[PDB]
């Protein structure tokens, strides 16, 4: 029920970076899980990247397939979280949407805002 | 209703009931199959944990959430291989060993721990080894073991936990038993497990209606099968004493576990033997022919008006004149109502009748007698010079108008005055003993008949002066000669009477004050209406 | 002593009194290198045990315990050394973060663990990360901790408590539990449970109470004492002794505020405030006062009049009355004189009774051998034309008036004697009356049996009436009979007339007023008849 | 606490075999310690050792030099306590105490009766 904020315009090409920070005004930091729900579900040089675990002791959620890509962390006391968009692909372009986890979720959460974002080759 | 669903639920499990009205049973025979799986629970279902059985209970349950707490902690640990080396294995048998004494009442616990069984259990309280085999804290109802025979347990509950798991559910369980045995079995009252607020055969059912304030429970409301222990709040059984009424602690008859009976101890009085001590002894021997014998003198007296009313002539009864005989034989009638009156239950009309009537009937005989005595000594002294002034009936009739007078407005002023503290007190109808723990309804003194028994007292005295006056006057029938008798007969019995009465007020039984009253009424006035009368017939 | 303790303790902790009585000033605090450190809580006793903290306080302490009992395992599990592998730092790491959520109010926590001291501590509730810095026992617990730094802060008070892990020679380490307690309040600063039990009530209770009876300074919370955690449902009310009508009473005067005072105020002779207008009737002298020096100055003229009739006997004019009668007559309107002064003080039992006793006797006296002298004329007349003359002066007269007199003095004592019984139960004597603008004065009941006397000296003077109007051409030598008319017409109408006024409007009437009507009565009946039955006797020779 | 009961009387040779039977009559089965105080103060061959750490998993703690020597592990502790001569040796003739512990108790150790046991070689 945190009103996601989304800052990742701009751009950039292939092996450019960014910093998208779906910031959680409504509530604390390290608390909730993304996943990125992006318009294009065809990404057939593997899929967006996820961290942390809730609340218990904060892993790397990659999928084994995300480590050489995306990379995303946090700084404990910091709500701004931020996906660096390590070895950036033509396929990223999509529509964001940072989610919620946490519990009421059954089916993934949801978003509150929509960045539009275009990489080309 | 549930008093009626467990005693069905009694005759529906085998060697059951015993359990509860003695705790032991198996101590001397346990011979059955797996008995005893659910009885009742509670009557609203189930208690998640309301009703508060002791607070141990409830320090249970809170260790419980928080020891699986941890497991549930120990969910995602990150690069978990969990590969259940030797201290792994340790770890979690450990913690539910520690689990344990940490509260005084516990019995066994087991973990499932499904990944391949890996479950870890231990014995009961105190007593603690390993052995090993190959949501929201739901509860379960009371738990026996099945193997073989009842033994000890009796009813241990079930509480358990599970927990989850995620990469689905872990399928794992964190189980823990209490032991039920050492617990206070509700009070059968006040609903709570088991027992919801009235729980036992016929608490009140039958004879607290008829008695409110029956005090069923004083500490323990009727106490129930209970079986479990016996606890210190000492279960209160048949305690319902609800003073007066029926419903009494009715040390009678059916005393058992099925005691509907209750009924009994209710005899006018907040006491329990048959009515004796609330309303005094009656007799008829004595209470009854005294008003048929009053009745049979006023119908005479009525008779013997009659008969004066047929004879004017015969000059003897002249110098008394109808007009002032007939007002007497009719004072008379009033004067004799102070038994009649005694003869029924004092009411307050009743209690105000019995002065009115007296007080009228004594101002008309002896306000006519004593006028008569005082014309024939006025004649007598006139006489003798030149002068005659008085008269019969016209001149006596209205003086005695003044005493009637005075006499009506004094009553009239105490009525009024009586009536009126109604509202705060009634002071008419008490109540007295007589040394044995005695009570009867009576009418109580109001301090005002000490002033109207010295009043005619006081009167008589001048009756008494005039009699000392006239006595050499030459009279033809010797009528003062008579009327000195009537007069000195009332000071002195009138005077014996009433200090009599007053004095032994409280301490004098009712049947007595109705011979006493008997006695003083036939003492005087008959003399009166038959020293004044009969002479008119004979002495020609 | 309790209370003062607090007070005298304020000037030890510079700008810690502003931050109970207003929590919220750590905000613009910048000073105070350290804040208050350790507070004397020793009054009640070291610590309130079973205190007034809510069960939380020991369900914490319970989940404590219950950690400190697993941490009471491996101190000696076989084999149960190792080398801290990182499995065991998992779980040492996750075995008191998981006693954070557990309890609502549980702040940071840590674990020593002294072997490398490996020490853990968390941050604040419900955002909590783990952070590694390189003899006595059962639960000794310690002072509210402030986190100095460089101010104070919201948070403010924390309590630190902690116990022991023992090991096989104990092991130099503990475990740290904080508890917030901003979210709870005092024990209402009245109960015996916390800080303040039955203390810190400064000029309350023993100061308001004592002469305040039943002054209920609390209700229910009585002086505020610190607050600074918060200002929970409790509803703490100062100032809240009543009294009702206690010589405290409200005491809404001056000192308010912290600095509590004025306990005395608002008590005057009835449960008011600010004076003692309200209640009591407004009481005049204008209308109290000259009246009794009248009524002195007609009574003092009465005696010399009757001493003056003693120096006179020659007078035939006279001789007709005769000197017994008129004295006699004297002296029943004197006593009939005190219903006046009796009603000049305050309406005790004593006098409420002397009221009746001189008033019927008076009535009795004088205007009953008025009515006896007028029955002696018409006799005598009617009797002198028929050869006779029976009736004689004084001993004849007097001796038919005792009769009177016995009954007036036998139906007093009867009720006297009925009315001095009821006094066990009721008095029904000394009552209070309104006056439609809720003001209440003492006043004296009626009995329902002064409706019956009322009539009785009517019927009675009925009497007189028919006497006087057979009386009517009887040849008088000084017009006597024509003067004792009035005395009796008058009488008969006037009393009647008074009576029922002073019946009907009975409670709605003032004291003042009632005295003012009961002197003008008097001096419009008793007055007359005095005058008329004599001053002619000294004049028309 | 306890009233032990010691019962080891019997003639035995080196190499034989007997049961000293320490029982905790008043009280409960494994909750308390052994050790089994004696007066011989200068044993060459070492002594009795002692089992079990508080509660837990009864454990041998022998030091090392009477593994091979006395066993005392019994067959479950949580009853009377079985002390057995295994390699018996001439030093044994003595008279043995059973001894506990657990602290609360005024002497913590001491011992009510008596066996005296002779063995020789
Ligand atoms: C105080 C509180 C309330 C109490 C009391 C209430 C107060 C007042 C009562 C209310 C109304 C009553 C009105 C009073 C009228 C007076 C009547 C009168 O004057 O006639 C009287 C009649 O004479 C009597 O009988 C007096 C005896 C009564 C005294 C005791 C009364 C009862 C006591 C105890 C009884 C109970 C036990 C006096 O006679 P006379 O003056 O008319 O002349 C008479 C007359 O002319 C005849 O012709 C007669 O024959 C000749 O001799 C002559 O003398
Ligand atoms: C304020 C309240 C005041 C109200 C007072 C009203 C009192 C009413 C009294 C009635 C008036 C009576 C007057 C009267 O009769 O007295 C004269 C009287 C005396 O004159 P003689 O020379 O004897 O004869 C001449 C006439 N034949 O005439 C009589 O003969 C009457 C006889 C004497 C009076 C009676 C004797 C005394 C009576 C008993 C006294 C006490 C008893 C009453 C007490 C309690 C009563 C409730
Ligand atoms: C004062 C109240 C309470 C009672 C009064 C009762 C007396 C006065 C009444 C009751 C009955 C009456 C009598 C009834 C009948 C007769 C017959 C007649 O030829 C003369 C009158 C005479 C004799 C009456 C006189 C008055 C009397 C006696
Ligand atoms: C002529 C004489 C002898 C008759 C007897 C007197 C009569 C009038 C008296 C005797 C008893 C009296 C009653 C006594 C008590 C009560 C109850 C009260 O709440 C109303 C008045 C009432 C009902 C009285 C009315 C008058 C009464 C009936
Ligand atoms: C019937 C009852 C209740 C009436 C009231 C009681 C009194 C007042 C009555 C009863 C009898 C009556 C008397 C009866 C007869 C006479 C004779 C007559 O020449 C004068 C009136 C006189 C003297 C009456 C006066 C009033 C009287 C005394
Ligand atoms: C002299 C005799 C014959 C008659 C006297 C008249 C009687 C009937 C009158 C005089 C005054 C009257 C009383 C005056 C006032 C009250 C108070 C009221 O709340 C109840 C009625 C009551 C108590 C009246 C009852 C009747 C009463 C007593
Ligand atoms: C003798 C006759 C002619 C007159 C006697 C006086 C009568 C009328 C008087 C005497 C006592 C009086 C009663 C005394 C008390 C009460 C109770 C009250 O709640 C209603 C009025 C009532 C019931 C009164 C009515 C009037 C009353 C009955
Ligand atoms: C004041 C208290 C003690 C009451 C008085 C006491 C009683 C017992 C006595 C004292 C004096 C007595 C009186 C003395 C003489 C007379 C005159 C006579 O022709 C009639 C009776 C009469 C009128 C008596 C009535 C009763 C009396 C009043
Ligand atoms: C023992 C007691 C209770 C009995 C009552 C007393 C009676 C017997 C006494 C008291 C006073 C006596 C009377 C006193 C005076 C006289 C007047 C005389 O011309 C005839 C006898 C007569 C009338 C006496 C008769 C007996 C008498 C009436
Ligand atoms: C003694 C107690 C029980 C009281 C009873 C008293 C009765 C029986 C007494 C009291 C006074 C007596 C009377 C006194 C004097 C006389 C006069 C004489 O010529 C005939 C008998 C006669 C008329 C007596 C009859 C009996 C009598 C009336
Ligand atoms: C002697 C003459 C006047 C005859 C009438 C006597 C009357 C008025 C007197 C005489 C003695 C008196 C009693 C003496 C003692 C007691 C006991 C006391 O606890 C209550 C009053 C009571 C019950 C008195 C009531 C009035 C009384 C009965
Ligand atoms: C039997 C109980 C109820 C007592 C009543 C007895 C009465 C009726 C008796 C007792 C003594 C009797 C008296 C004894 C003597 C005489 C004298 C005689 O020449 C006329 C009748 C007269 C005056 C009697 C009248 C009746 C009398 C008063
Ligand atoms: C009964 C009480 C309460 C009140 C009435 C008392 C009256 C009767 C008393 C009080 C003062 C008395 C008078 C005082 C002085 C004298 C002068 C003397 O030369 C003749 C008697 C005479 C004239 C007295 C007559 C009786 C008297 C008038
Ligand atoms: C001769 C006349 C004028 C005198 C006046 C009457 C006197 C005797 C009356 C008036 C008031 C009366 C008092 C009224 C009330 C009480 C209180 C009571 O607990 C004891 C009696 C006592 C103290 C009375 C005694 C008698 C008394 C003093
Ligand atoms: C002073 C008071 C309280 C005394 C008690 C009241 C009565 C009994 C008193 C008051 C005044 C008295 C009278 C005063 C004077 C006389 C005239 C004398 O030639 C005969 C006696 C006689 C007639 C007295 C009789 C008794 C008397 C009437
Ligand atoms: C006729 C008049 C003048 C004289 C009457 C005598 C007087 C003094 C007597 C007669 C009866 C007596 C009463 C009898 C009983 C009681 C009840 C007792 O608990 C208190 C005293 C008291 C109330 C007495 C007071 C005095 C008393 C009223
Ligand atoms: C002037 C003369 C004739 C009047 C004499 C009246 C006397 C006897 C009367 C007046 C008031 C009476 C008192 C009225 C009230 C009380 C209080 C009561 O609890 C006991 C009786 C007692 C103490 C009475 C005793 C008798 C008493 C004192
Ligand atoms: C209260 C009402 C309802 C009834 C009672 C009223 C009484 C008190 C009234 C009515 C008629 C009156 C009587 C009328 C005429 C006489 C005859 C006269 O020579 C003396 C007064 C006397 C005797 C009066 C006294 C008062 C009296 C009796
Ligand atoms: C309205 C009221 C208060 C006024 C007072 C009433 C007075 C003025 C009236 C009432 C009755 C009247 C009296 C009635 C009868 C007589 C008898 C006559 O031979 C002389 C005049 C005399 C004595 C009258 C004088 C005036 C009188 C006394
Ligand atoms: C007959 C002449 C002298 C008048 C007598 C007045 C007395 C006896 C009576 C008659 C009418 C009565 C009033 C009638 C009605 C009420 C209303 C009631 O809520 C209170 C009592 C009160 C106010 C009574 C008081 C007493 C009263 C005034
Ligand atoms: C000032 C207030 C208190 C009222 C005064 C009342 C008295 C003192 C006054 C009022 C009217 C007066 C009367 C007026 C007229 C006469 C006729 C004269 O030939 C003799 C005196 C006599 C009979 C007066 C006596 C005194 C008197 C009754």
């Amino acid at each position: 029920e945190v009103q996601l904020q989304e800052s990742g315009g701009g751009l950039v090409q292939a092996g450019g970076s960014l910093r998208l920070s779906c910031a959680a005004s409504g509530s604390i930091g390290n608390i909730y899980i993304m996943g990125w729900y992006r318009q294009t579900p065809g990404p057939q040089r593997e899929l967006v990247a996820t961290i942390r675990t809730v609340r218990w002791t904060k892993y790397e959620d990659y999928a084994d397939s995300v480590k050489g890509r995306f990379t995303i962390s946090d700084d404990d006391a910091k709500n701004t979280v931020y996906l660096q968009m390590n070895s950036l692909k033509p396929e990223d372009t999509a529509v964001y949407y940072c989610n919620y986890k946490d519990y009421n979720a059954p089916s993934d959460g949801y978003w509150g805002q929509g960045t539009q974002v275009t990489v080309s080759s | 209703d549930g008093t009626i669903l467990a005693q069905k639920l009694a005759e529906e499990v085998p060697m059951d009931v015993a359990s509860y009205l003695y705790t032991g049973d198996s101590h001397q025979l346990k011979r059955a199959n797996c008995s005893g799986r659910y009885e009742l629970a509670g009557l609203p279902g189930k208690w998640p944990a309301l009703a508060s059985a002791h607070p141990s209970l409830h320090r249970a349950l809170d260790t419980l959430t928080h020891a699986t707490n941890f497991l549930n902690v120990m969910l995602q640990s990150n690069k978990s291989r969990e590969q259940n080396l030797q201290d792994d294995l340790d770890w979690y048998q450990a913690l539910v060993w520690s689990l344990l004494e940490g509260e005084p009442s516990i019995s066994r616990a087991a973990i499932t721990f499904s990944t391949a069984p890996q479950v870890f259990l231990q014995a009961t309280r105190e007593e603690s080894r390993i052995l090993l085999q190959d949501s929201h804290f739901k509860w379960s109802p009371p738990y026996l073991e099945c193997e073989n025979g009842s033994y000890k347990p009796g009813w241990l509950v079930t509480l358990s936990s599970a927990i989850y798991g995620l990469q689905p559910e872990f399928r794992g369980v964190m189980k823990v038993d209490i032991n039920l045995q050492k617990v206070d079995i509700d009070q059968c009252s006040s609903d709570g497990w088991f027992s919801g607020t009235h729980k036992c055969h016929l608490n009140n059912s039958e004879c607290m209606p008829i008695k409110g304030l029956g005090f069923v429970l004083g500490a323990y409301e009727c106490i129930c099968k209970a079986g479990f222990y016996h606890p210190g709040v000492l279960p209160v059984n048949n305690f319902r004493r609800r003073g007066p009424d029926q419903h009494i602690s009715g040390s009678t008859k059916d005393v058992s576990e099925e005691a509907y009976v209750c009924l009994p101890c209710r005899e006018g009085c907040p006491f329990c033997a048959d009515d004796s001590p609330c309303f005094v002894q009656e007799d008829k021997y004595l209470r009854l022919a005294i008003i048929s014998f009053q009745a049979l003198c006023m119908l005479l007296d009525f008779v013997s008006m009659l008969v004066v009313y047929h004879f004017r002539k015969a000059k003897s009864i002249r110098a008394s004149g109808l007009i002032l005989l007939e007002t007497i034989l009719f004072g008379s009638l009033l004067l004799y109502f102070p038994v009649v009156i005694l003869y029924f239950e004092p009411s307050t009309f009743r209690c105000i009748l019995l002065r009115w009537a007296r007080l009228l009937g004594f101002a008309t005989v002896y306000g006519t007698v004593t006028l008569k005595l005082h014309r024939v000594l006025k004649v007598f002294l006139s006489r003798t010079a030149q002068r005659i002034p008085y008269m019969t009936g016209g001149r006596v009739m209205r003086m005695l108008a003044v005493i009637l007078l005075v006499v009506f407005w004094f009553l009239i002023g105490w009525t009024s005055s009586v009536c009126q503290n109604l509202e705060k007190q009634i002071s008419l109808i008490g109540q007295g003993k007589t040394s044995d723990h005695l009570i009867f309804n009576m009418c109580l003194i109001d301090r005002w008949d000490y002033m109207t028994a010295v009043a005619e007292f006081l009167f008589l005295l001048w009756g008494v002066y005039l009699c000392y006056a006239v006595r050499t006057v030459p009279s033809a029938f010797h009528e003062p000669r008579y009327m000195a008798v009537a007069v000195h007969n009332e000071l002195i019995i009138s005077a014996i009477f009433h200090t009599i009465r007053f004095v032994l007020a409280s301490r004098l039984q009712s049947d007595w004050m109705l011979m006493l009253y008997f006695a003083h009424t036939h003492l005087t006035v008959t003399v009166t209406i038959g020293l004044l009368l009969i002479p008119k017939f004979s002495h020609s």
